[PDB]
Protein backbone atom coordinates (compact mmCIF):
# COMPACT_ATOMS: atom_id res chain seq x y z
CA UNK A 1 0.00 0.00 0.00
CA UNK A 2 2.04 2.82 1.15
CA UNK A 3 4.81 4.32 -1.36
CA UNK A 4 7.72 6.23 -1.31
CA UNK A 5 9.20 8.90 -3.62
CA UNK A 6 11.92 8.08 -6.19
CA UNK A 7 14.95 10.11 -4.77
CA UNK A 8 16.73 10.06 -7.90
CA UNK A 9 15.40 12.39 -10.60
CA UNK A 10 15.21 12.22 -14.51
CA UNK A 11 18.01 13.79 -16.25
CA UNK A 12 15.61 15.05 -18.32
CA UNK A 13 14.51 17.91 -15.55
CA UNK A 14 18.31 18.78 -14.92
CA UNK A 15 18.60 19.90 -18.65
CA UNK A 16 15.75 21.59 -18.67
CA UNK A 17 16.99 23.84 -15.65
CA UNK A 18 20.12 24.75 -17.79
CA UNK A 19 18.51 25.85 -20.95
CA UNK A 20 16.33 28.30 -18.55
CA UNK A 21 19.76 29.61 -17.19
CA UNK A 22 21.36 29.92 -20.48
CA UNK A 23 18.49 32.58 -21.33
CA UNK A 24 19.86 35.20 -18.96
CA UNK A 25 23.44 33.93 -17.93
CA UNK A 26 24.90 32.45 -21.46
CA UNK A 27 28.30 31.44 -19.22
CA UNK A 28 26.19 29.08 -16.89
CA UNK A 29 27.41 25.58 -17.81
CA UNK A 30 26.89 23.55 -14.80
CA UNK A 31 24.24 23.58 -11.84
CA UNK A 32 25.39 22.57 -8.43
CA UNK A 33 22.30 22.90 -6.69
CA UNK A 34 18.63 24.25 -7.04
CA UNK A 35 16.12 25.84 -4.13
CA UNK A 36 12.38 25.32 -5.37
CA UNK A 37 11.52 28.95 -4.10
CA UNK A 38 14.18 31.31 -2.25
CA UNK A 39 13.03 34.77 -1.43
CA UNK A 40 16.08 37.71 -0.86
CA UNK A 41 15.40 40.00 2.52
CA UNK A 42 16.87 43.27 3.81
CA UNK A 43 17.33 44.18 7.45
CA UNK A 44 16.81 48.21 8.30
CA UNK A 45 18.95 48.99 11.53
CA UNK A 46 17.71 52.24 11.54
CA UNK A 47 13.76 51.12 12.23
CA UNK A 48 15.03 47.65 13.64
CA UNK A 49 13.21 45.92 11.39
CA UNK A 50 13.17 43.25 8.36
CA UNK A 51 12.04 44.23 4.56
CA UNK A 52 11.41 42.13 2.03
CA UNK A 53 12.67 42.43 -1.21
CA UNK A 54 10.89 42.47 -4.52
CA UNK A 55 12.91 39.76 -5.56
CA UNK A 56 11.34 36.42 -5.29
CA UNK A 57 12.16 33.60 -7.30
CA UNK A 58 13.82 30.40 -8.00
CA UNK A 59 17.35 30.06 -6.55
CA UNK A 60 20.47 28.48 -8.42
CA UNK A 61 24.16 28.18 -7.88
CA UNK A 62 25.60 28.05 -11.10
CA UNK A 63 29.42 26.93 -11.61
CA UNK A 64 31.92 28.11 -14.79
CA UNK A 65 35.11 26.83 -15.87
CA UNK A 66 36.35 30.63 -16.09
CA UNK A 67 36.39 33.88 -14.25
CA UNK A 68 33.97 34.59 -12.27
CA UNK A 69 34.31 30.62 -11.04
CA UNK A 70 31.07 30.88 -9.27
CA UNK A 71 27.91 32.88 -9.49
CA UNK A 72 24.80 33.34 -7.86
CA UNK A 73 21.29 33.61 -9.85
CA UNK A 74 17.54 34.18 -8.71
CA UNK A 75 15.26 33.85 -11.40
CA UNK A 76 12.20 36.78 -10.53
CA UNK A 77 8.84 34.59 -11.07
CA UNK A 78 6.59 37.64 -10.39
CA UNK A 79 8.86 40.58 -12.17
CA UNK A 80 10.44 38.54 -14.98
CA UNK A 81 13.26 40.25 -14.00
CA UNK A 82 16.92 38.62 -14.19
CA UNK A 83 18.49 39.23 -11.08
CA UNK A 84 22.46 38.02 -10.64
CA UNK A 85 25.88 38.53 -8.36
CA UNK A 86 29.14 37.18 -7.98
CA UNK A 87 30.18 34.93 -5.31
CA UNK A 88 33.72 36.76 -3.29
CA UNK A 89 35.54 34.81 -0.73
CA UNK A 90 35.33 37.50 1.89
CA UNK A 91 32.03 36.61 3.30
CA UNK A 92 31.10 35.99 6.75
CA UNK A 93 28.22 33.21 7.10
CA UNK A 94 25.94 32.75 10.45
CA UNK A 95 23.24 30.07 10.77
CA UNK A 96 19.41 31.01 12.87
CA UNK A 97 17.81 28.59 12.00
CA UNK A 98 15.06 28.12 9.48
CA UNK A 99 16.46 31.83 8.09
CA UNK A 100 19.52 31.94 7.12
CA UNK A 101 21.85 35.27 7.47
CA UNK A 102 24.63 36.62 5.95
CA UNK A 103 26.77 39.88 6.41
CA UNK A 104 27.53 42.39 3.76
CA UNK A 105 30.06 45.07 2.55
CA UNK A 106 29.75 48.24 5.24
CA UNK A 107 27.95 46.47 7.88
CA UNK A 108 24.80 45.45 6.19
CA UNK A 109 22.42 42.54 7.33
CA UNK A 110 20.78 40.61 4.46
CA UNK A 111 19.77 36.99 4.42
CA UNK A 112 17.46 34.50 2.59
CA UNK A 113 14.46 32.39 3.12
CA UNK A 114 13.76 29.24 1.80
CA UNK A 115 10.71 26.85 1.57
CA UNK A 116 12.75 24.40 3.74
CA UNK A 117 14.72 25.18 6.06
CA UNK A 118 16.60 21.44 5.64
CA UNK A 119 16.87 22.79 1.79
CA UNK A 120 18.32 26.24 2.85
CA UNK A 121 21.59 24.05 4.93
CA UNK A 122 22.44 22.23 1.83
CA UNK A 123 22.71 25.57 -0.26
CA UNK A 124 24.96 27.00 2.71
CA UNK A 125 26.98 24.09 2.44
CA UNK A 126 28.59 24.31 -0.99
CA UNK A 127 29.17 27.93 -0.37
CA UNK A 128 30.91 27.47 3.12
CA UNK A 129 33.24 24.90 0.52
CA UNK A 130 33.84 27.40 -2.02
CA UNK A 131 35.09 29.73 0.64
CA UNK A 132 37.73 27.40 1.92
CA UNK A 133 38.70 26.06 -1.50
CA UNK A 134 39.32 27.79 -4.95
CA UNK B 1 -8.56 44.91 1.73
CA UNK B 2 -9.29 41.08 2.80
CA UNK B 3 -9.70 41.22 6.75
CA UNK B 4 -8.18 38.32 8.21
CA UNK B 5 -10.32 35.79 10.67
CA UNK B 6 -10.19 37.28 14.55
CA UNK B 7 -9.99 32.94 15.46
CA UNK B 8 -8.46 30.72 13.35
CA UNK B 9 -9.03 26.28 13.44
CA UNK B 10 -5.59 24.88 10.85
CA UNK B 11 -3.20 27.31 9.21
CA UNK B 12 -3.95 27.91 5.65
CA UNK B 13 -2.40 29.74 3.06
CA UNK B 14 -2.68 33.66 2.11
CA UNK B 15 -1.78 34.93 -1.33
CA UNK B 16 0.20 38.02 -0.50
CA UNK B 17 0.74 37.50 3.26
CA UNK B 18 4.29 38.26 3.87
CA UNK B 19 6.39 35.46 6.27
CA UNK B 20 7.66 36.47 9.66
CA UNK B 21 11.54 36.65 10.26
CA UNK B 22 12.44 36.25 13.84
CA UNK B 23 14.17 38.86 15.64
CA UNK B 24 17.38 38.14 17.88
CA UNK B 25 18.12 40.25 20.86
CA UNK B 26 20.26 43.37 20.18
CA UNK B 27 23.28 41.71 20.97
CA UNK B 28 23.46 40.43 17.59
CA UNK B 29 23.30 43.94 15.47
CA UNK B 30 25.68 45.05 17.68
CA UNK B 31 28.22 42.84 17.39
CA UNK B 32 27.80 42.31 13.73
CA UNK B 33 28.13 46.31 13.47
CA UNK B 34 31.47 45.93 15.77
CA UNK B 35 33.25 43.13 14.11
CA UNK B 36 32.74 44.87 10.40
CA UNK B 37 34.45 48.42 11.97
CA UNK B 38 38.05 48.29 12.46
Amino acid sequence: GPHMADLMADESITRMNLAAIKKIDPYAKEIVDSSSHVAFYTFNSSQNEWEKTDVEGAFFIYHRNAEPFHSIFINNRLNTTSFVEPITGSLELQSQPPFLLYRNERSRIRGFWFYNSEECDRISGLVNGLLKSK
Amino acid sequence: GPQDPLLQQQRAPFPGQMPNLPKPPLFWQQEAQKQEAL
